[PDB]
């Protein structure tokens, strides 16, 4: 479909969580694989547009793909992604600042997304995220949580207060149809 | 067989085909990949169109019909021929036009198939010719018409470059394809979609 | 009223006099709740004797405090810890701040002891809502005749399990109240059950209430107890009917833990 | 100008349940709708007897509580009169100890033989002194 051009920042969660069994092989494995998928058919929906890949483990952010308009690079960051796994807590505040950065650039007539996969129950970071939440929303940053079985209050309320996209995925089935939803284009 | 199911397959006239250098080929093989498609099943109907340089007309409107099929296609094709619009004298086609003939009758066909049940179609488009600037309005009018239909545009592109095709199958959720060696024509419909 | 109260009895009993009775609203499907109990899951299993759980070191070392650390941390959702007693609750969570070198959990959980203050309260709560196991009503302990009973009235679930670590049961000082045990022995005879133990699980029922809070909302509770059994019986928990139509609120596994993580699926799916 | 399906099923038999004058029990959900839900069954009867009319009475265990009642039963009355209002033209109030109301008349006469109902009497007395006399200073 063409009428307008996307930025997605695609956040994963690596904490030590996100290496159980619950969801296929383990819960990592189950999400990076629907991931590949999702790009693919979100880049073929949305051929006009950019993403860029973060994750959140060991207490930090990390950039996996920088933001770009080539989705091969995206799925051979999730591809590599994979083999390096999961351990240790969250780190959303620097996860939501170095999207930010990048999104802030983007002009005028370009949605503005952050999509996170989330098997947390808090985050390690100091900074005060209500602050940063009230900027996003400023900035006409807009940000998405996919929880699994997990609606611990702060995420929710930075999900609404960006936008009104929390959401729970309880099967891989479930999360194909999350992800899925999100390839979905804006009004134009 | 349970669900009906129309298959309208628009054919860009575009002299392009000299390049192609065969039509008549090309019509044998689109013929055989209709008759398989409506053989497969009883519910499967099909209506070709076709998408000229000047606009876009019908070449016809079941399998029992495939004889009539055959004969309207051929004759349909041959009138259309004449030199207006000649080689890459319109390097683009009427695609935007087919599109909405296309969308009136399946529109029409669900209609009187509401009474019934529900209908499944998708669009099939061989494309031969390139995409302009006037033409994106009009095009992606239908396009996007199609996709809250929820009617995939499959393209099968022979050669030239139709970005906005390519767009249309991506928003669709249809099928599109470059085709490397044009002669394997009738295995890409087949196995392609 | 008191929400729930349809066995009768005790009300008639207390009053010596039969009001009108009426049940005056439309329930909901059993299935939004869930409500366990504990006890152990092999036949080695042997330290809930409970002949002195006040002085049985063995057995609060055992499925008292190393069930709780393990539904705690397999069901890692905000979780309340209600306890019969501080000097039990001291006991069983070794906490930053232990009573003993040897105490037996070792887990984030958050305290609320005596000298409580409204303002400490709060931010206790403010904790628990927020995020995290622990905070007021989240992973934390409290004893279940305290103030964390009045619960919080915020629209989020805040809540989603309670374990009861003993079931809340209460004494009969050699007093003015041994005389009143007389006076209903003489009159009832069947006193120790309604002077005490259902005094006790409704004492309970209005801490697990103050989690799972009406109809519009979901939840469970489980309690730890060898005589759960008698609980059970003459309805004196919420567990008990309220309309024939709604297919049983049934608890019996072969795993608690498990059956609690499938419901939770099951709630998240709704 | 409606109210709920569950306060029409019910009504009759509650009002019945009312009729008996001197006793009755209710049962009613965990906590969620209990308390509206009771002032919507006492909209039946806000006026049974013209000639005495009788009033409503809630008993409460803490100050917390007390503005749940309150806060759901402004939005049930909404206003005092049909100016505003539509299903009660009714006056409500929270009240608790002069313990708990009154901070300065705790403070002041310090002494362990000064009881909360004694202090009403010292602070009325010393309103009389002054109405008699004594403004300028008691």
């Amino acid at each position: 479909r063409l009428g307008m051009m996307r930025h997605l920042y695609v956040v994963v969660d690596g904490s030590r969580t996100m290496e159980d069994q619950d969801l296929k092989p383990n819960r990592l494995t189950c999400t990076l694989k629907l991931l590949e998928y999702f790009v693919e058919e979100y880049f073929d929906q949305n051929p006009i547009s950019q993403i860029g890949i973060i994750v959140t483990k060991s207490k930090r952010a990390e950039k996996l793909t920088e933001l770009s308009g080539n989705p091969r690079k995206h799925i051979t960051s999730l591809k590599k992604a994979v083999d390096m796994t999961c351990h240790g807590e969250p780190s959303l505040y620097n996860s939501l600042s170095i999207a930010m950065q990048t999104l802030k650039h983007m002009p005028g007539h370009t949605s503005r997304e952050v999509l996170i996969i989330f098997s947390s129950l808090t985050t390690c970071d100091p900074s005060n995220i209500y602050d940063l939440i009230k900027t996003l929303k400023a900035a006409k940053i807009r940000v998405s949580v996919i929880g699994l079985s997990a609606e611990v209050r702060v995420c929710t309320v930075l999900a609404r207060e960006t936008g009104g996209t929390y959401h729970v995925i309880l099967d891989e089935s479930h999360y194909k149809e999350l992800l899925t939803h999100h390839v979905s284009p804006p009004p134009a | 067989e349970d669900e009906l199911n129309l298959l309208v397959i628009v054919v860009d006239a575009n002299p392009i085909w000299w390049g192609k250098q065969t039509l008549s080929k090309c019509i044998d093989a689109v013929m055989v990949l209709g008759n398989s498609h409506l053989f497969m099943n009883r519910s499967n109907k099909l209506a070709v169109i076709a998408s000229h340089i000047q606009e876009s007309r019908f070449l016809y409107p079941k399998y029992e019909l495939l004889t009539s099929a055959n004969e309207v296609i051929v004759e349909e094709i041959k009138d259309l021929m004449t030199k207006s619009d000649i080689k890459g004298q319109h390097t683009e086609t009427l695609l935007a036009g087919s599109l909405a003939k296309a969308l009136c009758y399946i529109h029409r066909m669900n209609k009187e198939v509401k009474d019934n049940q529900e209908m499944k179609s998708r669009i099939l488009v061989i494309k031969a010719a390139e995409d302009s600037a006037l033409q994106y309005m009009n095009f992606m009018n239908v396009i996007f018409a199609a996709q809250k239909q929820n009617i995939l545009i499959d393209a099968c592109v022979l050669d030239s470059d139709s970005g906005l095709l390519q767009q249309a199958c991506d928003i669709t959720g249809g099928l599109y394809l470059k085709v490397p060696q044009m002669p394997s024509l009738l295995q890409y419909l087949l196995w392609v979609f | 009223t008191s929400g729930t109260l349809s066995p009768l009895d005790i009300y008639p009993k207390i009053l010596d006099f039969h009001p009108v009775t009426m049940a005056t609203f439309t329930m909901t499907l059993a299935r939004v709740c869930l409500c366990p109990m504990i006890i152990g899951r092999g036949n080695d299993q042997v330290a809930i004797s409970s002949k002195f759980e006040t002085r049985e070191d063995i057995a609060v070392i055992r499925n008292y405090g190393n069930l709780l650390l393990e539904m705690s941390a397999v069901v890692p959702d905000g979780i309340v810890a209600f306890f019969t007693s501080y000097q039990y609750m001291e006991s069983t969570v070794a906490s930053w701040y232990e009573q003993g070198i040897l105490e037996n959990i070792q887990r984030n959980k958050l305290l609320f002891i005596e000298t409580q203050d409204g303002a400490e309260t709060s931010v206790a709560l403010e904790k628990y809502q927020e995020a995290c196991e622990n905070g007021r009503g989240a992973i934390l302990l409290s004893v279940a005749r305290g103030k964390v009973s009045e619960g919080i009235d915020f629209v989020h679930h805040y809540g989603r399990a309670v374990i009861m670590f003993g079931v809340p049961y209460v004494y009969t000082q050699s007093r003015i109240l041994k005389a009143r045990l007389e006076y209903l022995r003489d009159q009832f005879q069947i006193r120790e059950n309604d002077f005490l133990t259902f005094d006790a699980m409704r004492h309970a029922a209005q801490c697990v209430g103050r989690a799972i809070r009406g109809k519009t909302d979901y939840g469970l509770m489980v309690f730890a107890d060898k005589r759960f059994a008698r609980g059970d019986k003459r309805g004196k928990l919420p567990r008990w009917i309220q309309e024939h139509l709604t297919d049983a609120n049934l608890n019996l596994t072969v795993d608690e833990g498990v059956q609690v993580a499938k419901y939770f699926l099951r709630q998240m799916a709704q | 100008d409606y109210i709920y399906p569950e306060q029409f099923s019910y009504m009759r038999e509650l009002k019945r349940t009312l009729d008996a004058k001197g006793h009755g029990v209710l049962e009613m959900p965990s906590g969620t709708g209990k308390t509206v839900s009771l002032l919507a069954l006492i909209m039946a009867y806000q006026r049974a007897y013209p000639l005495e009319v009788t009033k409503l009475i809630y008993c409460s265990r803490t100050v917390p509580e007390i503005e749940k009642v309150i806060e759901e039963l402004r939005k049930l009355l909404n206003f005092y009169e049909k100016q505003e209002g539509e299903k009660l033209p009714f006056l409500g109030l929270a009240l608790s100890s002069r313990k708990n109301l009154c901070i300065h008349p705790e403070v002041t006469p310090l002494r362990f033989g000064k009881d909360v109902d004694g202090k009403c009497h010292s602070l009325t007395a010393s309103y009389v002194r002054a109405q008699y006399q004594h403004d300028t200073s008691l």
